[PDB]
């Protein structure tokens, strides 16, 4: 019962969860392209 | 649409040098349908196919896009309100009387769009489809055979 | 009327099975309407929210989510059997409001007791132009 | 008002009762964790099945798993948006504002956990 | 109990009511004052339920109207036979049915329309007909034009008899309400004499007339050298050497040695290789079995002699535990409401027309029918559209019955009351399944179009990238291909060639060949299922919500045909059941348009074509497996690859089709402002025109008014459907005649 | 809610009240007509704007008028 | 059709059994209908010198049923190799 209780403790609040999801989405979107693409032979940076 | 059809066909026949084709073909509407709407659409619809793809694939896609938005304009234009209000009422009952999904509820009650709003949305879809379809056909026909 | 009747929730409901066009979540959140009448005999009627029900000989109580359904049932009972029913409105907190026979003689009559409100003492078409009432919040028909 | 054998069966009532959404008493973070685990585990499948890089060995699983994790993130964001929009004003604690926020946090935690579990299950 | 109940002379045969146009209703009895009255005169003309409240007079009017429609149909059939007798090349077509096109309409040379009299062959000029009357007359043993003339004269005589019967059974001897309400007697007489005796008479005609003439025609002898049908009828020598079992002379029928009749009552499935049609002996044994089965079925209901079933008892006895009163009040409903019977009849007749279209594209039951691709395509499309219109009218008249003839006293806990009691769940689940079908079919099409335009042929839902093969349909095809092998051992071949097998061709053209089903076939079949589901949703929502709803609780008091309830409750336009039928008419049009497009492309790509030494070369080269998965493929490889014959038909005999084509587009456009706009704009424009005519003192005494909202919707849907049907008709016929 | 306005051209025929499906109109005593009746709208918050009262009005133009605007739960005819 | 033929014999036996059946119970006659069984009923049609209810419509209906049962049994046996 200890698990899955304090895991969400620092993300339970609305501001923290919104900031975390925005930061993760922005980081994953920025990683896409120059790092997310051109490694899995995505046919947009090849030419 | 009439003035742009006239401009496009006359100028296409002028650029091709076959002005006599427009002179002897714009008299009757079958010439408009065949020598302009059907003859110049060969390169447009061949933008993408199972055989391959040329540079006019985007123009074919947005041509079908415009025909679809025209069709959605018809969707919003023919039917007016009452069927959609009763359908939304039935959907409201379906959402309210089911487990595992009635916990989440709407803050604002879903209603059918107003008749003025119906005319506005149908007009907007109609005009968007008209513009996109004619722009696609015009650019694809004028660029597939000319530079 | 002479004395406004009070809503009795213990009055029996008419003989009816399950309902689908009946009460939604608006009944437990917002107001819902309740129609009562006094059937002299056992008879079958048609509800405006679905199929057919059978009213009991005596007091009959029905619940609807809209006032239009209550007045539709009221006029069906008045045209078919001359029943003279009446419906109340019950809010979420339990406030009961008397709606249809405000003077107890039905709005077709006059009773010489009501006060005419929202009446314009000018002819229609004598209203001022919308330019006359601009940036004032008053409509030409509201004066 | 129209009761049916489908909606009033004892087996259906018992199956709906032990679900995390309709549990009798359980903290909302645990309900969110179970919801995220189950829904991420089922969502990972179609993303690794017929994704854009399905024919590429190895890349299909990781691409589908990150796609499922991103979809879980958007689902958590929309869950928080619903919680802020619907429960901004004022006896079940999950329907409350901070209860729904804890449910959303448990949901994203469980979704990430389910995506990771699907990855480590399809890797072996 | 069952007896004839007839009133003598209730209506006098006078012309005094022909002078006054509006006489059936009290609203139109006062005369006209506005122009809409005229439309009302042409709207409630045959609404007999509104003219009088007496069911007996309504039933008499229905009987006489049916007699009038039968007379009209017989006049049309006699005209068809007369056109085949005089302005036709049927005798020339009988010599070489594979080279002369069927033609039965000849135009007058007036303004250059004589170019429509094309060179059909056989030294004749006329319009190439696609009705298949030539193949029907060849199946009926008709050889000369004298038989067609006699059939036309007999049809005219029967039409005059039917019109006289309508006049007599209305004005002179009108049946009472008890006569019409004998549903058991009606069902027994219809099953035994209208269907069973008709099937037996047609089987006797096939056995004694059609089979020998068709056998001699397939033998290759001259049609004039063929003996007349009465020679086969009377002298038994020709039928004896044509069929040895006729030498016994009705002995094997009464001695129960029916196997001796196996020569001319066969079970050879498939098609006759000489003519590419169904075997005539198979059709003879079929109609004989149908006659026997219907004769058996016509002695089921008790009428006057104790034995037999009771419809009311059967309905009341079938009561399950989950349905309450099982089929209790339906007997009183269907014996008092004409509209419920009309709904049932229209639904079953439309479904029957759909089965007819499917089962005569599949098996061509006529000699040299499959070789004429245009005839088969036209017959399929025509029966398709008639079935769709009939099943729309089924929902329309069911909604009319729900509005008018429904009584809550007789329906408390029966099946209809429970359907009304969970109509919201029905409509919600139907809406959900319609949305799911539309997504997982049309979104699949859009997905294919996008991934084709994105340069991902491996990401498509095609036969090469992602195989969504119809495994159930393929398994059923394989099972029916092996139906004569194990499960129907007495059948010589398969019941049709669509399941599999060899290719039957006549005259170098493919009569029937096996049809392969792929990813595109699954996509279009699920698209058709989605469109049918949505049309069912619209019509069922119209029927079930015709009386009341949470939005409008007193919709029954507003009638079946009302425009709206005003802009209240946000707006209540098109809320009536009539408006639901008006909306569902377009959905039926879209559904059947997609269905016939799939049919035309499928037979043009994978069935029809020519047979060479190398193999079968189809019309479009079999592009349906590769081009039917995308909307752009339907635009280009089906609508643009075809329709070139329609636009290039000018200067030829097909040009009128193209003319009709253009005109059809016009009509399809001309409907739109009746479908759009409203009434107040046209009313104000009419007011301005009234001012203009009043300035010149030429304002009419009858006040001109704009069309009603219901009237405007009806005009719009009628012109829209006419334009679309005529567009498909012209395009289909021109494409299938120019290259077929 | 919608606005229901009644003018002096009303003849007190009680047709608008009978056509009203939500009991918005009423008849009050009056002296400006032969029938000594005048239409009133004391329950205009329950009106949906169906314009059934205007359909039943026998006078030329309209003695009763419905003006839409500011839709509510009761004005939109919603059971939910 | 031959006199003494086995097909004629079996179909005549079936027709005679059907005729003698409703004379005493079992088969639904005019005076015996019910849903599963035989229940008492009227006559309407005179039996023309026949005891109980055995009128002309009864013998017509049961002769048709007997002829049909006989031809069905005969052709079913002929299909499987018997008479
Ligand atoms: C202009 C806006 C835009 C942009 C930039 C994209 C970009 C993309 N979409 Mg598209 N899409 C859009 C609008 C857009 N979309 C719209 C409007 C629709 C609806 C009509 C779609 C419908 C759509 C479908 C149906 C699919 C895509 C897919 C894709 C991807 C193409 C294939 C690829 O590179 O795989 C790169 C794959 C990766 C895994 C690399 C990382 C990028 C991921 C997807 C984003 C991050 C995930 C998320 C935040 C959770 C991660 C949490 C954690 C791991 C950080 C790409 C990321 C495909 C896809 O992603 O496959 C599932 C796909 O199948 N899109
Ligand atoms: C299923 C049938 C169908 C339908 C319903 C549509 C629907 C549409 N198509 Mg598409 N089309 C289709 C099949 C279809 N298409 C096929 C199979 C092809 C061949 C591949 C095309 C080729 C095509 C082209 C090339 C164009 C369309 C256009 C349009 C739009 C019509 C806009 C409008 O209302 O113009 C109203 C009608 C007109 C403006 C004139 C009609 C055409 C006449 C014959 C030209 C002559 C007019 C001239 C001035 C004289 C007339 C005056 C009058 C007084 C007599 C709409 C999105 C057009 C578009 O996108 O918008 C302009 C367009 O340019 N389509
Ligand atoms: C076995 C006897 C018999 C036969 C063959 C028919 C045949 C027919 N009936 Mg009828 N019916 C019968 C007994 C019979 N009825 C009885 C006993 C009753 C009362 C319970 C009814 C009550 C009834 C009604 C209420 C209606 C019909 C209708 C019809 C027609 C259906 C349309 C059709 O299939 O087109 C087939 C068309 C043809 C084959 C063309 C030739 C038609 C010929 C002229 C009719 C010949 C059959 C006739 C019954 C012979 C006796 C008439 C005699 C006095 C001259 C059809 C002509 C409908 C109708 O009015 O249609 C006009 C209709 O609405 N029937
Ligand atoms: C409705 C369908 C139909 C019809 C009309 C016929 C008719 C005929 N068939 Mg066919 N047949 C049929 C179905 C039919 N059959 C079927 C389903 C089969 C099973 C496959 C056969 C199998 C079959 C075989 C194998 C043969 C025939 C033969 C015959 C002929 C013999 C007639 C006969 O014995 O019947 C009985 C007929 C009557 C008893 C006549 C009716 C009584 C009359 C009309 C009374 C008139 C009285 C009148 C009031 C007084 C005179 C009036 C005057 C003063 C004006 C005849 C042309 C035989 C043939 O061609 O040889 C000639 C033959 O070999 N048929
Ligand atoms: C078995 C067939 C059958 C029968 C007996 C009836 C009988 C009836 N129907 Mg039903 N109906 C049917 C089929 C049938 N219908 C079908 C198939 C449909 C679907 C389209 C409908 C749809 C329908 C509706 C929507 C309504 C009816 C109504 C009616 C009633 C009066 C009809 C009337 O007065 O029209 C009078 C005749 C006309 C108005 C003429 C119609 C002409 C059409 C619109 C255009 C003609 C098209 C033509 C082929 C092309 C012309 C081209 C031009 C250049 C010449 C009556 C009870 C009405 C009613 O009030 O019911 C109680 C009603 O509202 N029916
Ligand atoms: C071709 C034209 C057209 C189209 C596409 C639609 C579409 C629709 N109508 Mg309509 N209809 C039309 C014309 C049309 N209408 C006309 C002219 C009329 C007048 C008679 C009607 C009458 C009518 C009735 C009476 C009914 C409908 C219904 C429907 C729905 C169909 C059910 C379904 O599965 O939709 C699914 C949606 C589509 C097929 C639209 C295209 C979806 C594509 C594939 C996009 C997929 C999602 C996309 C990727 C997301 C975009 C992301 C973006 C936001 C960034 C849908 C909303 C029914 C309804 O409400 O639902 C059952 C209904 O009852 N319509
Ligand atoms: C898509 C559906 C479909 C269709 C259209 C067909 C059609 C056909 N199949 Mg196939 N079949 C199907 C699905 C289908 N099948 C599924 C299976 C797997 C179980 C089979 C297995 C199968 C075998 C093994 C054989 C066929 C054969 C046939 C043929 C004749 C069948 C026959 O006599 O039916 C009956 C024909 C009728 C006209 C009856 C119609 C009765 C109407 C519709 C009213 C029915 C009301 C009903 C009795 C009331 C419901 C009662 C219920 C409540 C209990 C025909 C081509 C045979 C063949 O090879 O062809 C010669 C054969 O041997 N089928
Ligand atoms: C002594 C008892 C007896 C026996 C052994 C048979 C035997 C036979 N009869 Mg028979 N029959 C009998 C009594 C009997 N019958 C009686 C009393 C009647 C009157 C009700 C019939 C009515 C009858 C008919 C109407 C037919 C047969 C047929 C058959 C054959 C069965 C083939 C079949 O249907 O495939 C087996 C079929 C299945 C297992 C399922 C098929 C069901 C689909 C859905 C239809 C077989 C030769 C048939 C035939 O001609 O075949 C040669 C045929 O058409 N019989
Ligand atoms: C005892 C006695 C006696 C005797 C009696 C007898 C002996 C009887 C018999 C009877 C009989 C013995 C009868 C029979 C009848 C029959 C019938 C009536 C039949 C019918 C048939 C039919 C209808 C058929 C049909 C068919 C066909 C044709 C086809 C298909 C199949 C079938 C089969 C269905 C006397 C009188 C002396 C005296 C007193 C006592
Ligand atoms: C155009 C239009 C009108 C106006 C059209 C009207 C009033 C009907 C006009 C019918 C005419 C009179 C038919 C006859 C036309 C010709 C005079 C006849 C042929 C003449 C040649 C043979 C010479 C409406 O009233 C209307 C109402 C509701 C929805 C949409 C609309 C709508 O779109
Ligand atoms: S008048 Fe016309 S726009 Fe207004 S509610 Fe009626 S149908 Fe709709
Ligand atoms: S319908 Fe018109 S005239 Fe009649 S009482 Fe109402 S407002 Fe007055
Ligand atoms: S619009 Fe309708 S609800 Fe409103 S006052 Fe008029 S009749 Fe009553």
């Amino acid at each position: 019962e200890e698990f899955f209780q304090r895991a969400t403790d620092a993300v339970s609040r609305r501001e923290s969860l919104n900031g975390f999801v925005a930061l993760s989405g922005i980081a994953a979107i920025a990683l896409f392209g120059l790092k997310g693409a051109s490694t899995l032979e995505l046919p947009i940076t090849k030419g | 649409g009439w003035v742009t059809f006239y401009w496009h066909w006359k100028h296409l026949t002028l650029w091709q040098g076959n002005v006599s084709q427009f002179d002897e073909s714009s008299t009757y509407l079958m010439g408009w349908l065949r020598d302009y709407l059907w003859l110049n659409s060969s390169q447009l619809i061949n933008g993408y196919n199972p055989f391959g793809m040329n540079s006019l694939s985007v123009w074919a896609w947005t041509f079908l896009f415009g025909h679809l938005v025209y069709a959605t304009g018809f969707m919003f234009l023919i039917s007016w309100r009452g069927y959609w209000q009763e359908l939304i009422e039935t959907l409201v009952w379906a959402h309210e009387k089911t487990p595992l999904a009635n916990l989440v509820y709407w803050k604002d009650k879903p209603v059918a769009l107003s008749i003025v709003q119906a005319r506005l949305v149908g007009l907007a879809h109609f005009s968007v489809g008209y513009i996109f379809t004619y722009a696609a056909f015009l650019i694809a026909s004028t660029s597939g055979r000319f530079g | 009327p002479w004395k406004q009747p009070e809503l009795d929730p213990d009055t029996p409901s008419p003989i009816f099975g399950g309902s689908t066009g009946g009460l939604l979540r608006k009944a437990q959140v917002e107001e819902f309407y309740v129609t009562t009448w006094e059937s002299p005999k056992e008879q079958i009627f048609e509800m405006p929210t679905g199929g057919a029900a059978i009213m009991r000989k005596g007091p009959n109580l029905l619940k609807f989510a809209r006032k239009e359904q209550c007045l539709a049932l009221t006029t069906q009972l008045r045209t078919k059997f001359k029943m003279t029913p009446c419906f109340y409105r019950v809010y979420a907190d339990g406030k009961v409001e008397y709606l249809h026979p405000k003077d107890g003689v039905y709005p077709e009559k006059v009773n010489a007791g009501r006060v005419g409100v929202n009446q314009n003492m000018r002819s229609i078409g004598e209203n001022v132009d919308p330019i006359k009432v601009k940036f004032t919040g008053s409509q030409p028909f509201t004066i | 008002m129209l009761e049916t054998p489908v909606t009033s069966a004892p087996i259906v009532a018992n199956y709906l009762s032990n679900l995390p959404a309709y549990r009798t008493g359980v903290a909302p973070n645990l309900r969110g964790v179970e919801i995220g685990l189950a829904h991420g585990f089922l969502l990972a499948g179609p993303f690794i099945k017929l994704g854009p890089l399905r024919n590429v060995p190895g890349a299909a699983e990781v691409v589908g798993c990150m796609s499922a994790a991103g979809l879980v993130l958007i689902l958590a964001l929309c869950l928080s948006l619903y919680g802020n929009a619907a429960f901004q004003s004022t006896s079940d604690p999950l329907m409350s504002s901070e209860g729904w926020a804890k449910f959303a946090g448990g949901f994203t935690v469980g979704g990430l956990s389910g995506v990771a579990w699907a990855y480590v299950l399809t890797q072996v | 109990k069952v007896k004839i109940a007839v009133d003598r002379n209730p209506v006098e045969t006078n012309f005094e009511k022909w002078a006054k146009p509006g006489h059936f209703s009290r609203a139109l009895a006062k005369g006209p004052n506005t122009t809409t009255w005229i439309w009302n005169l042409h709207a409630d003309a045959h609404d007999f339920d509104n003219h009088t409240s007496d069911l007996e007079e309504i039933s008499r009017k229905v009987f006489s109207a049916h007699f009038g429609q039968l007379g009209i149909i017989l006049i049309w059939l006699s005209g068809m036979y007369f056109h085949g007798a005089r302005f036709s090349n049927y005798e020339g077509w009988l010599s070489d049915p594979t080279h002369i096109k069927p033609s039965a309409q000849v135009v007058w040379p007036i303004v250059g329309q004589e170019i429509l009299n094309g060179d059909v062959g056989g030294g004749f000029q006329g319009i190439q007909i696609t009705s298949g009357f030539f193949q029907l007359w060849r199946a009926s043993g008709i050889t000369s034009e004298l038989q067609l003339y006699s059939t036309a004269i007999g049809g005219l005589v029967l039409a005059a008899a039917c019109f006289f019967a309508g006049w007599f059974h209305y004005h002179k001897a009108a049946p009472k309400l008890e006569w019409f309400q004998n549903v058991e007697s009606m069902l027994n007489h219809h099953l035994a004499g209208l269907l069973g005796l008709g099937s037996l008479a047609w089987a006797g005609h096939q056995i004694h007339v059609s089979l020998p003439v068709n056998k001699l025609l397939d033998a290759g002898v001259d049609p004039k050298e063929i003996p007349l049908p009465h020679e086969f009828l009377l002298n038994q020598s020709i039928i004896a050497d044509l069929y040895p079992s006729f030498s016994k002379g009705l002995a094997p029928f009464f001695t129960l040695n029916w196997a001796e009749y196996s020569d001319f009552l066969t079970f050879k499935g498939g098609l006759n290789p000489v003519t590419g049609g169904l075997w005539l002996s198979d059709t003879a044994h079929h109609h004989l079995a149908i006659a026997v089965l219907f004769l058996v079925a016509g002695h089921q209901y008790r009428t006057n002699w104790g034995i037999g079933h009771s419809i009311k008892d059967i309905l009341e006895s079938h009561k399950g535990p989950f349905t309450g009163n099982g089929h209790a009040g339906l007997y009183e409903i269907l014996t008092t409401s004409w509209h419920a019977q009309l709904a049932i009849n229209l639904a079953l007749f439309g479904s029957l027309s759909i089965i007819v279209a499917h089962h005569m594209y599949a098996m061509p039951p006529y000699p040299y029918l499959a070789t004429d691709y245009g005839t088969q395509l036209s017959l399929f499309t025509h029966h398709m559209w008639i079935g769709g219109f009939c099943v729309v009218g089924a929902g329309a008249h069911a909604a009319i019955f729900m509005v008018r003839d429904y009584d809550p006293t007789n329906n408390y806990n029966n099946l209809l009351d429970r359907v009304i009691r969970h109509r919201d769940a029905i409509i919600s689940h139907l809406n959900w399944v319609s949305i799911f079908l539309g997504f997982h079919s049309f979104g699949l099409y859009i997905h294919n179009d996008t991934m084709s335009a994105l340069g991902r042929p491996q990401d498509m839902f095609s036969d090469t990238a992602i195989q969504l093969q119809p495994v159930f349909a393929q398994w059923i095809q394989n099972t029916h291909f092996t139906a004569p092998q194990l499960t129907a051992p007495n059948a010589l071949a398969a019941t049709s060639l669509t399941w599999g097998g060899d290719v039957v061709a006549v005259g170098g053209k493919v009569a029937m060949m096996p049809i392969a089903l792929g990813t595109s076939d699954f996509l279009v079949h699920h698209i058709h299922a989605f469109t049918i589901h949505v049309t069912v949703l619209i019509l069922l929502k119209g029927v079930l919500f015709a009386r009341s709803s949470r939005l409008i609780p007193d919709k029954a008091n507003l009638g079946f045909r009302f425009p709206c309830d005003g802009p209240g409750r946000g707006g209540t336009c098109q809320v009536s059941a009539w408006d639901h039928v008006f909306l569902g008419l377009f959905w039926m049009y879209n559904s059947l348009s997609i269905v016939i497009f799939h049919f035309s492309w499928k037979m043009q790509s994978d069935v029809w074509g020519t047979v060479t030494d190398s193999g079968v070369s189809h019309i479009t080269g079999g592009n349906f497996a590769q081009s039917a998965n995308t909307i752009n493929g339907w635009l280009r490889d089906f609508l643009w690859a075809q329709s070139s014959q329609v636009i290039q038909s000018y200067g030829s005999a097909l040009s009128a089709y193209g003319l009709m084509f253009l005109g059809a587009h016009f009509v399809w456009a001309f409907s739109l402002m009746f479908l759009f706009s409203g009434r107040g704009y046209w009313q104000e424009l009419i007011e301005s025109i009234v001012w203009a005519h009043n300035k010149l003192r030429v304002a009419p005494s009858i006040q001109p008014r704009a069309l009603s909202i219901t009237q405007g919707r009806a005009v719009g849907v009628a012109h829209y459907l006419l334009g679309g049907i005529a567009t498909t008709w012209s395009f289909f016929l021109a494409r299938i005649i120019a290259v077929g | 809610a919608h606005v229901v306005k009644i003018y002096d051209t009303c003849i007190g025929c009680t047709q608008c009240v009978r056509a009203c499906p939500l009991d918005v109109l009423e008849m009050v005593p009056w002296d400006g007509c032969k029938a000594a009746q005048m239409a009133s709208s004391p329950r205009t918050e329950d009106c949906v704007g169906c314009k059934r009262c205007e359909t039943a009005c026998p006078t030329d133009f309209l003695s009763v008028r419905v003006y839409l605007g500011n839709e509510s739960t009761r004005s939109l005819g919603l059971a939910y | 059709g031959f006199i003494g033929s086995p097909t004629n014999l079996i179909m005549v036996a079936s027709t005679g059994a059907c005729l003698f059946a409703s004379r005493f119970g079992l088969a639904p006659s005019v005076r015996k209908v019910a849903q599963p069984l035989k229940l008492a009923d009227r006559e309407v049609i005179q039996t023309t010198g026949d005891p109980a209810g055995f009128t002309a419509t009864d013998v017509l209906a049961m002769g048709a049923a007997g002829h049909a049962i006989g031809v069905g049994i005969v052709l079913g046996l002929k299909g499987i190799g018997q008479l």
